[PDB]
């Protein structure tokens, strides 16, 4: 009786479809209204639904009725009708081919909640399943109307909406921009800090994540308080919510170096470094890396919330995984210079057993980016005299010199970039770590015993001021000892240093004048 | 992608005295002037910024 | 009844088939009072469908009716004959009969009748003929109908006008001579008048269409504008009738290029800007195009468009548009015009950036974009550069790299009209932009940093007085830096430049001067 | 799209060469050419009997 009354009511429908149509076309506003109501009730019956779904003229008349109507009821009805229809692929293609998207979009401007709900839901289905729906919605001007709807308060509505926003924003610049232009960041953030409906929060974060790769939304989201809002969820049970915020947080990170009030975030991140999830730890390490770049208040705060230990432990546990070690090490480098807490951090790395693992990263497999970072970190650690011996005993000096030599030979055979890093950096970096390392008499002996003097002198003839600086600088530290001083003089440093006196670089000239003096100083 | 060095937004620290005559004092001229070059915050290594851009799929 | 009718039908019919001959013979009589009477009975018969068909199926009958209608001097007769035809006019069989009987010229003649009933009948019939009988358009046209119909545009019956104007649309469609006749008859004015006098939707619509068909004419275009077309059509842009609106939009757009001096365009300009927000891309595209042209060389309109928020609306238009060049081009040109030669042009240059226009603007420089669009985009970029605040942004977006890249491909061709645009323009275009961007130090660096000087100076070896002017300005700007000032003379700078000191371009001179000048310092 | 037109003396007579209203790039039009694409149940013919004799045959049929 169920497969007997289907084709019955269905056929019976094909019997009234055509008339109902003509009625919606009727001029008498009231005739139409009533007709819409009838078509609406009809779309509830799966039987009829297929009859409308197959009558292009009916659909087109429903769409038309919806957009031109002024009856809050006709609106709700025609809107619903399209919705009920939007559940089948033919309904999608129908609604599509008959210009329903633009009408639906216009409806997103309705004050009638029921209508809005229908409209946004129809569109959603269209976005998810109708080929060509996305670009159509972009052309109709939907994004603005959608961001404007973020003003609503029905979580389930917002859920859909943001997901529409997400679907249209993924990989599309004009869209990302329009969302931005329409104050999307501020709306999205607000959601993040106000509601607690998992699905919504997750979806909203997926939108933010998509926007975070945009050069123009990045700062906006930050300025909108995005870092902190996003931070609020790093503890949620939903691993998917957490991971999306972490990702989004990392993309925003470079644009958030001047942000204030980050304690909590900086705090949580440090904690997360102890996760079991590699993706979590990675992101955390990455974020901390950027957030501690040239922001002294941030550095100070991290050191004070157990960051050094955390970072050290991470680097330890990460082993060969450079996706974790480079940002982690960079963080540690950042934390060990230019701020009142640097000294503490310098001893902290040691007192937590990091020196070994750190010196080790200077060796293969470690890649250039990582080595560069490690060299830099070792230089800072060397600022603390309580690190000279320990650091020496880890065989760092021999190795730095090795990297210095080879890299420098490379910068020479390129006269007659690698993994991004350019050897000239490794030259400056290594010579620099030897310069700060050359502060310990025992180290001065080692550096000297590796037959490095002749090379250092050669570096004075370098065109790069910074290299000139560290070369002259390490030379100055060595030259404070007679034999050394003369060995240097004997290498012909006297000539080049002399001219390095007329150097525009204060430090460079000083070091020069210092050696020239140390040499002749009987 | 690739990292980008960032100049240290100083809080002001430069201070190198000019080489005085009376060579009998150009010797300590360096000692103090040297302590300055070793202090100089405007010298590498600089902090660096990596720019992540994971959009997902 | 279900059959009584069906019986009386064939009956009243067979009876008519028997009566026609007699009535025919009567219409062909010399005593016009006989004919007059005959005409009356015929008309009556023509009112019942059975009697009707007998008439249609009779070439001699219809022929008689026609002759009588056109040669009679009795109103009551003309009223009857014309009414008869009117009735036959509703059957394919009848339309053809009227046609074969030479009714069209007789009907056209009737368009001269002072009797209102005759006019309605006549025009209605011709309309049915124009719509369903092959040959009617040409026959009516050849019969001088156009002049007759335009002449009736002074009538006030909206329904009657609706038909008469739709007849003109049908005849004028893609037929230059017809359109030229409608004009010589004063159609344009009469039509615009209808547009600003009545409120009947069908008439407004119908009328807007003749205007549309008339707007594509080089001759009618100027007329419709002087008539007050633009202002007129602007009046309905917010009408609930979407078909009226779209048609006015099309017409407005077609006339747009000729209205660049019309005034009282504030009502229009406002709505258009508003319409850019429409959910209908075609409404937007039109509005965009209309705005493009109306803001062309008219500081007054430029002013207005900005005051009402056109900048944001247009920028957003571009954003929505994406790859659709039919939308971006006019939109972009509108922004270009809006960002120069007018008080608020400074503020405009800012607004674009302020609404995230720069990112997408620059993007439009790269493919799939076409030359017509690039040429536009380039011009917009240059105007956006007049604002210092945009110097950095434009660079960051990659403006400079691509500009130069274009200038190269563009130049290599002014040696050995692609996509419509002549490359000499692309050259004057890009360099022109670069010139303004060059004002920012960091840019100069990026500019010369791409080794452009080899080209720039070599662009002094161009006859195009404008391509010259900018090349000197790029240098005049680039030579402002020592390291460069020298690299300029290091290619053979003074050589041409000296000459260009005598050029008749108050511009090329002042530039050529400061260039050599600084060059040696 | 048809285009439609409107020793330091150097550094001051140059400020005009930059702010020249009669200088490029000029605005431009774009000519668009879109053209698109009686009921009567009255069987009262009695008046025929009150007419000429030439209508006799007719009056006879229609009353």
């Amino acid at each position: 009786v169920n497969l007997i009354n289907y084709q019955d009511d269905a056929e019976l429908a094909t019997r009234a479809i055509p008339e109902l149509t003509k009625l919606l076309n009727d001029e008498d506003q009231v005739v139409v209204n009533k007709a819409a109501v009838m078509v609406h009730q009809l779309s509830k019956k799966e039987a009829s639904r297929h009859a409308i779904m197959r009558s292009p003229q009916m659909v087109s008349a429903i769409v038309r009725t919806m957009q031109n109507t002024n009856d809050v009821e006709t609106a709700r009805c025609t809107a619903g009708t399209l919705h009920n229809l939007s559940h089948h692929r033919e309904g999608l293609l129908a609604i599509f081919k008959s210009g329903g998207i633009p009408a639906l979009v216009k409806m997103l401007g309705s004050p009638v909640d029921s209508v809005l709900f229908y409209a946004i839901t129809t569109l959603h289905n269209l976005l998810l399943h109708q080929e060509g729906a996305k670009m159509a919605v972009r052309l109709a001007g939907g994004l603005q109307k959608m961001v404007a709807l973020l003003n609503k308060t029905n979580v389930k509505f917002l859920a859909i909406t943001t997901d529409c926003l997400q679907i249209l924003a993924y990989g599309n610049q004009e869209s990302k921009l329009i969302i931005l232009a329409s104050g999307g960041p501020q709306a999205l953030v607000n959601i993040m800090r106000t509601y607690t409906y998992e699905k919504l929060l997750w979806t909203t974060s997926r939108v933010l994540k998509v926007l975070s790769v945009c050069s123009s939304n990045k700062p906006a989201i930050v300025e909108a308080g995005g870092m902190q809002a996003l931070g609020l969820h790093l503890t949620d049970p939903s691993q998917r919510l957490v991971q999306n915020c972490l990702w989004t947080l990392r993309n925003l990170s470079d644009a958030a170096t001047k942000q204030e009030g980050m304690e909590g975030l900086l705090g949580t991140l440090v904690q997360l470094l102890g996760s079991d999830d590699i993706n979590v730890v990675t992101c955390a390490a990455g974020i901390l890396s950027n957030l501690t770049c040239n922001n002294y208040k941030n550095k100070m705060m991290v050191c004070q919330v157990g960051g050094i230990e955390a970072l050290v432990r991470t680097v330890l546990r990460a082993g060969d995984r450079e996706d974790i070690t480079e940002p982690a090490i960079c963080a540690l480098r950042h934390l060990t210079s230019r701020h009142q807490e640097a000294e503490m951090a310098q001893n902290a790395v040691r007192l937590h057993y990091g020196l070994p693992v750190v010196v080790k990263l200077l060796h293969p497999p470690s890649h250039w980016p990582l080595i560069k970072a490690t060299v830099g970190l070792i230089r800072n650690l060397a600022l603390c005299p309580a690190n000279h011996a320990p650091l020496r005993e880890q065989g760092a000096i021999p190795r730095l010199v090795q990297l210095l030599v080879r890299a420098h030979q490379d910068t020479q055979r390129r006269t007659s970039f690698v993994e991004g890093v350019r050897m000239e950096e490794i030259v400056e970096g290594c010579t620099g770590a030897l310069h700060i390392l050359a502060r310990d008499v025992h180290n001065r002996i080692v550096i000297r015993g590796l037959n490095t003097i002749p090379l250092f002198v050669q570096l004075l003839y370098s065109p790069i001021e910074n290299i000139q600086r560290v070369a002259a600088g390490v030379l100055c530290e060595l030259a404070q000892d007679k034999e050394a001083a003369e060995a240097i003089e004997a290498e012909g440093a006297t000539a080049p240093l002399t001219e390095l006196l007329h150097s525009r670089n204060e430090g460079v000239a000083t070091y020069a004048a210092a050696v020239l003096f140390r040499m002749s100083e009987d | 992608v690739t990292r980008n060095d960032v100049a240290p937004t100083l809080m002001s620290v430069p201070q190198y005295r000019p080489r005085p005559a009376n060579p009998d004092e150009i010797g300590n001229f360096i000692d103090e002037n040297l302590k300055a070059a070793d202090s100089d915050p405007t010298a590498p290594p600089y902090d660096s910024l990596l720019v992540f851009d994971y959009e997902g799929s």
